RNA sequence: AAUCUGGUCAAACUUGGUCAUUUAGAGGAACUAAAAGUCGUAACAAGGUUUCCGUAGGUGAACCUGCGGAAGGAUCAUUA
RNA sequence: GUAGGAUAGUGGCCUACCAUGGUUUCAACGGGUAACGGGGAAUAAGGGUUCGAUUCCGGAGAGGGAGCCUGAGAAACGGCUACCACAUCCAAGGAAGGCAGCAGGCGCGCAAAUUACCCAAUCCUAAUUCAGGGAGGUAGUGACAAUAAAUAACGAUACAGGGCCCAUUCGGGUCUUGUAAUUGGAAUGAGUACAAUGUAAAUACCUUAACGAGGAACAACUGGAGGGCAAGUCUGGUGCCAGCAGCCGCGGUAAUUCCAGCUCCAGUAGCGUAUAUUAAAGUUGUUGCAGUUAAAAAGCUCGUAGUUGAACUUUGGGUCUGGUUGUCCGGUCGGUUUUUCAACCGGAUCUUUCCUUCUGGCUAACCUGUACUCCUUGUGGGUGCAGGCGAACCAGGACUUUUACUUUGAAAAAAUUAGAGUGUUCAAAGCAGGCGAAAGCUCGAAUAUAUUAGCAUGGAAUAAUGGAAUAGGACGUUUGGUUCUAUUUUGUUGGUUUCUAGGACCAUCGUAAUGAUUAAUAGGGACGGUCGGGGGCAUCAGUAUUCAAUUGUCAGAGGUGAAAUUCUUGGAUUUAUUGAAGACUAACUACUGCGAAAGCAUUUGCCAAGGACGUUUUCAUUAAUCAAGAACGAAAGUUAGGGGAUCGAAGAUGAUCAGAUACCGUCGUAGUCUUAACCAUAAACUAUGCCGACUAGGGAUCGGGUGGUGUUUUUCUUAUGACCCACUCGGCACCUUACGAGAAAUCAAAGUCUUUGGGUUCUGGGGGGAGUAUGGUCGCAAGGCUGAAACUUAAAGGAAUUGACGGAA
């Protein structure tokens, strides 16, 4: 019921029954993969050019016309991101976190959020080694966090 | 509510622990493990201890009823320390006397008090080797002074 | 999280029989929670049960007969060495006659006695009395 | 064979050092018991300044009084 | 580690040289043990808890510590050598010692036996039938513990209870029971005692002759006699005494509780007391407790270990075939063998299905058909061997995903425990016995437990683990290769290269359905519009108070709790404009909103973050809670800076009361407020841990989001906005019954708990002593975290009920 805050809440999105294609909705899977490439190349992260290809374009979910999801494509291609596009997220707000104190010594509340930030990092890191994508002895924390952000 | 207490088929080890660390606060089992009867307790953690009657003293009694309930301040043999024993019937520390032997008993209460007697836990049973009841009724005789 | 997702069905069942509802809807549909309402069927404390495929995890409507008392599931699966059974038995039913304790073993999830009868026996997993 | 040169095992001793457990111990400062001591009346009734809590400071003793908090409050109440 | 040395040998066992390891919150290391380990003992529903010096097995030790001889085996102590500690003998020069063998003594202590008899048994040692044996047995003492049970029995007569032939009143009493120092016959062994038994010799037992029972004995004690708890409202003595009393309590001139008699109870050759301990104690809780208020939820969130963790991969049907008890008759000489039937447990298979696969041995078998027939008209039946079904077994590869779980098995010394058999006279026991001609024969000395770990095998549910996603993947008629290795024959050695058969390793060709489960009303992250008294930094208001300035007006204004003190008049106050300062941020303001809590309400801005939502977005187990540690953390206090208006611990001071450094009163340093450091505590309280699920109605209410030809805005249709209504998800919130609960107040959770088990953390175990002592540790301190015992005490609490009461209404 949320990782960090006490609010327990279910805005999620719904999935359709049919795991085969919403018929009439056409184009081509070659084609939509392609177009996922080029978004990636250009600079989208996975999720947003899912949520591009919802948005304009016929696709509903790639899952479904593909067969394969888009992380996956990307890997295939050889365009996914050295981190994990959560994970960078994470890091990203993290350093803003740090330099928002750095500004502002006196800050307490900001503080905690960074701490709970970077605790979240470091649990996202660890499953990440577990995996086996992000390589072993390695922690995405502070001061070369910045560094491995940009 | 899961209850406190892990459930889990491998929890056991830390339940133990948890059981361990629950049995210092039950008392009996406290002082089985920490000998507090044989560190303090006149007697040595023991059911009785021959003492030198060092002087007859009549105690008053603690409410409700009142009286002065001749007891004997004894010192214990083998260790040296000194206590307060009760001794039992009517008469029976004239039987006693002074400067005699007295091999005392515990009053009943795993130490404490007994009832109306403050600071007193023991019995006198026998004085100078026969037993106090015994010299009440008058069954068996004493061995003379 | 949502632990023991057969014990929490167990619970639902337990409380729709309590209230008097003669059916119950359960979210996560197992094997393990499938194959204890097939042996509950058998003993005769059960009527229709039905999944419905969520093309995902599950969801199981069971039609209660107001025959139930209690569908217990003991909480770790603790391992049973066959003589240990009659002693679970006695703490969990009522009565040497009646009732059943399903136990998962190597042969499949059965009741005690379809376990005794195989000479199988292996971690419980409820019962039913 | 005694005797004897080097080792080695090393008891013990001497004088120190150290930890544990005991144990004298002038004085101190406590607590407990007991039925009838002394000055208060703190709390309990809005207990006659409502109680507490934390915290400072004071006092002969309860205790007082700041500050913040709590109602186990002496109010589940004032509508427009 | 390497090498040596040593040792019977392995080995940092020791030496040399080198390396820097090794163990640890899955508690290393240290400390304690009134700890030798185990078999086992006590208790005894199940789970347990405590004890185990002690008859068996191991291990240690011989006053302590050391060293060694001899020897197969000792670091022996009924061997030696030393030193320490203790001690003996002495003619003082010197000698000898070691009971934790047995006996015995002291000593200590609450606490434990004879300086006895013997090798007959049991076994042991040697040069060994033969000796020895305080090992061992035999008695002695012995109320450790355990078993078996005497302490009158039957009469008669004599006085009363009960059946009654009949009850005109009786009564015989024809029938049966109890009471009397009557009395009488019949035993008895406890004692004694010839004998004989036993026995190494004795005792004692069992066996006997003889004597030995009549209340005076051949005599039962102990505790109790209000309750708990079986049994005295008996009598006297006592009179808060003396005493009993585990606890409750009894005692104060009417004691059923003290002290005596009688009665009487309980247990009985035993019964009490003391301490332990087990049960009872679900008052240590895994089974199986509590934490809103009774003791108990860390103030809050984070968080490593630990503990746990959504669903998904082989399901279903047929076809035979082994049993195993009920049935159908006993088909039978109370027992047995099939069928009409059954459920139940297997086995083989076939179902898109491999159970590990082959290199070979044995191919049992006929899938066979080579001659076709011993022969009822036959597919009833088998002498029979080239192709060849291999499961009928081996004996060797190849390499196993690995566990946990459970199965049966093999091992868990005897005694113990459970337990079968059996006349120790019975039993506690014991391993004995039992039957003949009673010339010889003959049953026994079982079985089961112990689940920890290891071994063995079957099982594949449950739970984990693993594999093909740069396929460096799988196979194989690949076709090349590369590195081999290498034995077998070329006479036998040393080659070199082959044919070849087995490794291994890069190519390329083919084969296949070629290879990712879901995407948890789990979680993270992007996106979208939003929301907010959430935080930081920055400004704006009200101001409001205060001092001061200038301004005006001449007796008081402040203050009062009823009342007073207290201040100015050379207008203080009051009236009006300002200024400075640092405060705060009303009204708005609610059963309203946000924040992890603490906490947060004027302005705008800036700075990031956040929940809810919506989402056909994306990752795929990242998840839940947490001892180590971490982040915050009201107020006060603290150090150090700014200010200080008022209130205002300290202090002055004015009343009141027996008094009152207390309220009330007036004043008012520290602060209060702020800024830089700490501190880390609260009735940080919802006195309610978190996560999860499910159970009963209702309206609202905040924040999102849907639909309404709804209404109004009105700039004509509008389109935003703002409502109305319905549903929707979301946090700070009523009524009834509770069948759910709860001791009850109450609770829709404090429910789904003796019908006890969703997942976790933490806390509590009568009250006090005590949040103390001590040590740690943390601090500038104040204090914090951590945290005792001795000793004490029968109640401390909670909730409510009726009262009584209250300067409450
Ligand atoms: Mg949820
Ligand atoms: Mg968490
Ligand atoms: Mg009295
Ligand atoms: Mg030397
Ligand atoms: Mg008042
Ligand atoms: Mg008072
Ligand atoms: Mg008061
Ligand atoms: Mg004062
Ligand atoms: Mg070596
Ligand atoms: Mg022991
Ligand atoms: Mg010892
Ligand atoms: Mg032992
Ligand atoms: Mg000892
Ligand atoms: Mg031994
Ligand atoms: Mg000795
Ligand atoms: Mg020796
Ligand atoms: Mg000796
Ligand atoms: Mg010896
Ligand atoms: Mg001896
Ligand atoms: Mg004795
Ligand atoms: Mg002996
Ligand atoms: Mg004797
Ligand atoms: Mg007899
Ligand atoms: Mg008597
Ligand atoms: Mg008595
Ligand atoms: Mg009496
Ligand atoms: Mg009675
Ligand atoms: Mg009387
Ligand atoms: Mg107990
Ligand atoms: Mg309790
Ligand atoms: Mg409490
Ligand atoms: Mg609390
Ligand atoms: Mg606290
Ligand atoms: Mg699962
Ligand atoms: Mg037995
Ligand atoms: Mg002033
Ligand atoms: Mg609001
Ligand atoms: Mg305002
Ligand atoms: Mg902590
Ligand atoms: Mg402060
Ligand atoms: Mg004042
Ligand atoms: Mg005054
Ligand atoms: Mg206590």
């Amino acid at each position: 019921g949320r990782m960090h805050s006490k609010g327990k809440g279910m805005s999620s999105s719904a999935i359709p029954y049919s795991r085969n294609a919403p018929a009439w909705f056409k184009g081509s899977s070659d084609g939509v993969v392609e177009q996922i490439i080029k978004y990636a190349r250009k600079g989208l992260t996975p999720s947003q050019i899912g949520v591009l290809l919802r948005d304009a374009h016929g696709v509903t979910q790639a899952k479904v016309i593909t067969g394969n999801k888009i992380l996956r494509i990307l890997k295939s291609n050889g365009l996914a991101p050295e981190i994990p596009e959560d994970l960078y997220f994470l890091i990203k707000k993290a350093v803003s976190v740090r330099k928002h104190l750095e500004r502002n010594r006196k800050d307490k509340d900001a503080k905690f959020r960074l701490i709970l930030i970077e605790s979240r990092i470091h649990r996202l890191a660890r499953y990440y080694r577990t995996v086996s994508v992000l390589p072993p002895n390695w922690k995405y924390e502070s001061a070369t966090a910045s560094a491995l952000v940009n | 509510m899961g209850k406190g207490k892990p459930r889990g088929l491998n929890s056991a080890r830390k339940l133990r622990v948890h059981r361990r660390n629950n049995r210092w606060a039950e008392t009996t089992y406290k002082k089985r493990l920490l000998g507090t009867a044989f560190k303090s307790s006149p007697f040595g953690g023991s059911s009785h201890a021959k003492g030198i009657v060092l002087e007859k003293i009549g105690i008053e009694s603690k409410q409700p009823n009142s009286a002065i309930r001749k007891c004997v301040r004894v010192q214990l043999i083998k260790n040296g320390k000194k206590v307060t024993a009760f001794v039992p019937n009517d008469g029976c520390l004239n039987f006693v006397d002074e400067n005699d032997e007295v091999l005392l008993a515990g009053f009943g209460r795993k130490g404490k008090a007994k009832g109306d007697i403050p600071g007193v836990r023991f019995k006198v049973v026998k004085v100078s080797g026969v037993s106090l009841l015994a010299l009440w009724k008058e069954k068996k005789e004493k061995p003379r002074s | 999280t949502r632990t023991s997702v057969l014990a929490d069905a167990l619970n639902a069942i337990n409380n729709a029989e309590k209230t008097g509802k003669r059916q119950v809807l359960i979210r996560p549909s197992s094997k393990v929670i499938i194959k204890f309402l097939q042996v509950m069927q058998k003993h005769g404390y059960i009527g229709e049960f039905e999944y419905i495929d969520d093309h995902r995890s599950g969801k199981i409507v069971v039609q209660l007969n107001g025959r139930l008392n209690k569908c217990g599931v003991i909480s770790p699966r603790f391992n049973v060495k066959i003589a240990d059974v009659e002693k679970w038995t006695a703490n969990l039913l009522p009565a040497r006659q009646f009732g059943y304790v399903i136990l998962t073993t190597s042969a499949g999830i059965m009741d005690h006695e379809e376990a005794h009868r195989k000479h199988v026996s292996g971690k419980i997993l409820g019962f039913v009395y």
